């Protein structure tokens, strides 16, 4: 067809439910590294004799 | 000598157990290495073969990605019980040296 222009495919929807779910992810991962770090620290003690 | 004999297993296993906990430390030092695999030595063996080293491979616990098999736990908790029986070797050491002297002095 001429002239008529086709835009972008880009749907708001689903950007913003991949934003959400990516912080949320990314917050649970900093959580367990947190908590690794922490046990880590705990552990590293035993070598005290 | 027979005093060489009544003193040679302490002596033995102390030696030994320094070994131990040089490799032991060696697998705590090099734990970042990729591709570095965790030796061990069988202590009761070893330890037949010197009164009457070879290096054996630790079975790994998890995969990683680098390759590296040490596993922080395992490798303290033998480092903690090493120390430990070095100690208790020195004790027993010194015990027999002191009896071997309060007989003699005099």
């Amino acid at each position: 067809m001429s002239g008529v222009l086709e835009g972008s495919n880009v749907k708001p929807v689903e950007a913003m439910t991949d934003m959400i779910a990516n912080a949320r992810r990314f917050e649970m991962q900093m959580k367990v590294i947190t908590s690794v770090d922490e046990n880590e620290g705990r552990a590293n003690q035993l070598l005290s004799m | 000598d027979r005093l060489d004999a009544a003193l040679r297993f302490q002596q033995e296993a102390l030696n030994l157990r320094a070994q131990r906990q040089e490799i032991l430390a060696a697998n705590i030092a090099n734990a970042d290495t990729p591709g570095y695999q965790a030796r061990d030595i069988d202590f009761a063996s070893e330890l037949k073969k010197v009164m009457v080293v070879d290096l054996l491979y630790r079975v790994p616990d998890q995969p990683s990605l680098d390759g590296n098999t040490v596993d922080m736990d395992r490798e303290r908790t033998q480092f903690a019980d090493n120390s430990l029986k070095y100690q208790m070797g020195l004790t027993v050491l010194g015990s027999q040296l002191k009896g071997m002297m309060n007989v003699l002095q005099g």
